[PDB]
């Protein structure tokens, strides 16, 4: 089983190309908390709220086609 | 805990899908209103299907950290073979980053339910 | 180096300032030893004014224009310029409850009034 | 077999490549709803009705092509 | 036909890289709406049609994309 | 023959590339326009006319470029 | 055999500059609409530009489809 | 190998089509915005939007003729 | 193993490709905080919290991409 | 016939750099033009940093197009 | 071997495709500090601090992306 | 060795996408220099030093990736 074998360790590593999309959404939805956060006056809650569950939705797509790279080679 | 973190995740995503049906059917269902036009039928990739996707996270986020935990056999061997006090830094960060990552998981479970629980009364 | 005169007298006047804090439309920006020319509208909240060490007087300012010279001049011109410490707890409570009554009741200017009123009001309170 | 195997395992791995635009859209319309708040005063619903809404027809993306990956390695 | 089935294959994942531009469009006109709602008054109507209308020409991309991977399968 | 056949569903994946040009540009167009509208007062006619002509002009890549892909399919 | 099976592969690839010439026609269409609501940049002036500057951007999509068309 | 290199050549070396296209667009959006700012029309920003385009444009050109001389010669 | 060594070396070089998102996330979060500190006075404490925090989780793409490519080297 | 036929995709896959060189033209002059009309950068100042920095963003297409060539 | 050989060339080139995210990401930093500089007085401080150190945690993706490339 | 000569050419060629990230760093600090010096204040000193290195750090990449592209 050549073939198997090739193709289940070329699957992990072109199924990592999708971190970019999530990487950068943490960072993207970190600078628009900063830089309101200063503009008066949402610190505690409010603004701090959708932070918290903004990242949780945008690292889905990370953690979804990890699963799939990770199946692949075990 | 990787098999025990699957299987409870799944029968949460049960319950959220089941109150849903409960909840339209003795108020009719009106979900979305509209603006004069069509297509809403065939993007159907909500209520129902993401309850498959929204429950999904939390077993993923379970694999995704361990596997950053269970790397320290590899790097055991190299610092013990430049000097090796960076990688005491460096797993100190990545514990106290997944112990923090339970709180802003469990209140993506409680915000998620909330849109549910109020779009089925309204 | 600040200008802050008002309509009534002179806070500033002289340049003989360091930094100062006043919340503008956009945000709570504030200016330095020599700020830029950024000439915008100044939102109803505090114009705090650090005097070199921690000798800062909070003005609630009601709102105005704060101007920036490109020569190291702040022009913060405004209607009304008071401090914290001049105002009660129990007298602003009757105000912020009489617009929100008024709001949404009548037509006219009546009721766009009473909103601008009680955004104030609540800004001024949270901030003692 | 043979080739038919090597296919459907390189399938879900190229298959995973849309993730970056459903990715960065969760943490577009957060940014936008997080910076937008703080003018005073979309709180209950008006902003919250958008921002729920519009974040369901971004992922509609991802898990359309998530589907199609799983199909051929199951 | 060895070699024409490996390639149905890997036709119907090379098509899905389309969903990056269908995908983000629909974030990139909910972003202009949410932040111009609060500018006093876009609310009723007005910029509500558009934003109907707007989401329905950006999705079409994805939509057509997807017809050609799953008729290669 | 056998490598002919190989290479014309390989020729309908890569071509679907720009896909996200044409699914971008429809919410690009959008987003300005709804944004513009409540700024007093590009409503009726004015930019009415520049939104619908240019929303046509930029979906004429993804249709121009789905013609490759079915033609050798 | 291979110069029949490379005859396909040289109008895939090579139609991946559509992303160049359909976002193009949208960020002119963006600067031009948000623009004319600034009063009063309709009749000719800034439709000037915005015609001919569609013109040249386009240009990138028609010549790259010349060479897909020609091996296809 | 030979013939069969000649046609991939011409299809790969395309993808820098998309910031010579960008490029006119980038250019145009801030001449057409810095234009309606009172007065920038007459020469000024006009004279510069053609010596600006040209500039953005030698990329295409230069990476247009090593995909055509691998078709040709 | 001609099989298996050839595919364990192009393992460790695809999945390099993710740190474009690791490398320009970590800068996208301190050209906000850079431009915001120099409005006053956002420095001491209150806002560096979400810059210390914010850095880390978008590092943990960078982190999570690199251990595959190492384990299958 | 393999060394004959990579050299032909040396130069295919080398030319996907023009994206950041083509692009980088047209940044720099798009800040120049909107900086122009806000008076009264005309005569020099913005016109020699806007001429030495178009010469540092267009050597990273001369440098990569030298390596293409010369297969 | 044939084989090994072929993959340590291919090995280096496909992991010099990550130059753009590092090449970029200190650029994004010394944009927005020369932006951020003219409004004074964050050239010598303030701004200075977080310049030097934004800088390193943006060029670790460079470096460690070049590591596996020269090593195959 | 047909295999060794086939990838030494095609590791010059995927090597060299990284010249979009150093192509467009160059641009994205000049273009902040640009608009920032028109008003507030002058250009031969303040942003002038932060030109200068800013454009050093992010032309680094460019030449560490056409280093393993002209070797291989």
């Amino acid at each position: 089983m050549q073939l198997v074998l090739a193709a289940k360790y070329i699957g992990a590593a072109i199924a990592t190309i999708g971190l970019t999309g999530a990487g950068i959404g943490i960072a993207i939805v970190f600078a628009a908390l900063i830089n309101g956060t200063s503009r008066n006056p949402s610190l505690r809650n409010t603004l701090f709220p959708f932070a918290i569950l903004g990242f949780a939705l945008s690292e889905a797509t990370g953690l979804f086609c990890l699963m799939i790279s990770f199946l692949l080679l075990y | 805990i990787y098999i025990i973190g699957i299987s409870v995740s799944l029968w949460i995503g049960l319950t959220i899908l089941g109150l849903f049906l409960n909840k339209a059917v003795f108020f009719s269902l009106f979900v979305p209103s509209g603006t004069p036009l069509p297509l809403v039928p065939v993007l159907v990739l909500i209520e129902l299907l993401s309850y498959t996707a929204r429950a999904i996270s939390l077993g993923l986020r379970l694999a995704a950290n361990t596997l950053s935990g269970h790397l320290l056999m590899s790097i055991l061997g190299n610092l013990v073979k430049i000097f090796g006090l960076i990688p005491l830094a460096g797993i100190f960060a990545i514990v106290i980053l997944e112990f923090a990552i339970a709180c802003i998981q469990a209140y993506v479970f409680a915000i998620l339910t909330s849109s549910y629980l109020k779009d089925s009364i309204y | 180096k600040v200008s802050l005169v008002a309509p009534h007298q002179a806070i500033f006047t002289n340049k003989e300032v360091s930094q100062v804090n006043l919340p503008a439309s956009s945000g709570e920006m504030g200016v330095l030893a020599n700020h830029v020319p950024t000439v915008e509208e100044l939102a109803p909240g505090v114009v705090e004014v650090i005097e070199s060490s921690g000798t800062a007087s909070k003005y609630f300012v009601s709102g105005g224009f704060a101007s920036i010279l490109p020569g190291s001049k702040l022009s913060i011109s405004t209607v009304e310029a008071h401090p914290l410490d001049a105002f009660s707890s129990e007298n602003i409570k009757s105000l912020l409850a009489e617009a929100q009554k008024n709001a949404s009741s009548a037509d006219e200017t009546v009721a766009a009034e009473a909103a601008i009123e009680i955004e104030v009001l609540e800004a001024l309170q949270a901030a003692v």
